[PDB]
């Protein structure tokens, strides 16, 4: 089966360069034009550059113009796209694709992505913050409770909370973006006979700072 | 450059109903195609060459147009439809696209759950001050949230992050957050969320108040 993944991606500073690989397996890669797309994080795709079947032909988007540059390896079925002075609308997961046929302009195939961020912030850990109610008597079959995120970078952040309840309700809030650091929130719903008489915590993983940090969720 | 306009940018299904989205062209194209993504995943190939239905995809999934106008079909959907779709053309480089339909999965009124949460004591060792408002669980989507500081309604410094779609029960959720100095938080005393919903016969409002407990 055909298969294409991608690889290179990262943080890079603003100006800065960045060489993206693509390897191709199952079909003969030497026969087929390929492309490179984009897609910055919530929004829609674009199309960023193409090469033939044997790099005769070239065509670029116009934004990325006189500084990307597609280029391939037959031999050793790899794709590369070389992107320099690089800046924050560059930030895209980006996508190597191909058609079912020699060099037609459409994307039958596509390889999972490799994230390229663009930006200046420096590697933070977040901050957490346990959220539980304020003091007063509850109600209810429920209780909802939750950490806050703060000021953490870059995004990859991983929330997980331990409860007394398979019946959980979680929710992951999408993260905000401020003065160059993230900010999210996460919240969890347990049965009311589960907390405060049974611990709850929720434990914050930051990969790229190789942090975790638990918090435990304390009534008033 | 040829700009494709994609209608509408989101809707809403019940799995049975049909479902059709336009795709409209700056200037005549020659062949349209049509991709589905959901998140987290990279996008596949439905319809190629304006018409022709790609290799493995459901045959519910259908493709015309000519000229500057482009539309694709879903006869009868399903619950796995759920997605956004982009309309790709081409005509001569550039390769261009839609913005994309978001198909969203129709589900049955819900009302949100509505909790507020003081800062804790950790956040006000460093000096600010976050009350955080949850409104969870609820549909359709749109719904509006209202700050008071003391009886007073405030809007500047709040920021509001919504969920996808749950995969699970089809809500949505929101998150609310106020965010103050710790030195303008202990000088006010009553903080009130005040969720507005369809289903709402009244607003939701949640509230604490600093010296009461």
């Amino acid at each position: 089966d055909v298969q294409l993944v991608e690889s290179g991606g990262g943080l890079v500073q603003p100006g800065g360069s960045r060489k993206l690989s693509c390897a191709a397996s199952g079909f003969t890669f030497s026969g087929f034009g390929m492309h490179w797309v984009r897609q910055a994080p919530e929004k829609g795709l674009e199309w960023v550059a193409y090469i033939s079947s044997g790099s005769s032909l070239i065509y670029y988007a116009d934004t990325v113009k006189g500084r990307f540059t597609i280029s391939r390896d037959n031999p050793k079925n790899t794709l590369f796209l070389q992107m320099t002075s690089l800046r924050s609308e560059d930030t895209a997961m980006y996508f190597c694709a191909t058609s079912l046929y020699y060099g037609t302009p459409w994307f039958a195939y596509w390889g999972q992505g490799t994230l390229v961020t663009v930006s200046a912030a420096k590697t933070t850990p977040p901050s957490v913050y346990p959220l539980a109610p304020g003091c007063g008597d509850t109600t209810g079959s429920s209780v909802t409770l939750g950490c806050l995120v703060k000021g953490y970078f870059p995004e990859s952040v991983t929330v997980t909370w331990n409860s007394g309840s398979l019946s959980s309700s979680v929710h992951t809030f999408p993260a905000l973006l401020q003065s160059g650091l993230y900010t999210m929130s996460s919240s969890v719903t347990v049965p009311s006979s589960t907390w405060p008489s049974q611990t709850v915590t929720c434990s914050v993983a930051h990969p790229a700072s190789s942090t975790t940090v638990d918090k435990k969720l304390e009534p008033s | 450059d040829i700009v494709l306009t994609q209608s509408p940018a989101i809707m809403s299904a019940s799995p049975g109903e049909k479902v059709t989205m336009t795709c409209s062209a700056s200037s005549s194209v020659t062949y349209m195609y049509w991709y589905q993504q959901k998140p987290g995943s990279s996008p596949r190939l439905l319809i190629y060459d304006t018409s022709n239905l790609a290799s493995g995809v459901p045959v519910r999934f259908s493709g015309s147009g000519s000229g500057t106008s482009y539309s694709l079909t879903i006869s009868r959907m399903e619950a796995e439809d759920a997605a956004t779709f982009y309309c790709q053309q081409w005509s001569s480089y550039p390769l261009t696209f839609g913005a994309g339909t978001k198909l969203e999965l129709k589900r049955a009124d819900a009302a949100p759950t509505v909790s507020i949460f003081p800062p804790s004591s950790e956040q006000l060792t460093s000096g600010g001050a976050s009350v955080v408002c949850f409104l969870n669980n609820f549909y359709p989507k749109d719904i509006n949230v209202k700050w008071k500081i003391d009886g007073s309604e405030r809007q500047n410094g709040v920021l509001n992050s919504w969920t996808d779609q749950d995969s699970k029960d089809s809500t949505y959720s929101m998150s609310s957050t106020l965010t103050l100095t710790k030195d303008e938080y202990e000088r006010h005393n009553s903080y009130t969320c005040e969720a507005t919903h369809k289903t709402s016969t009244s607003p939701i409002v949640k509230s604490f108040n600093r010296n009461e407990c």
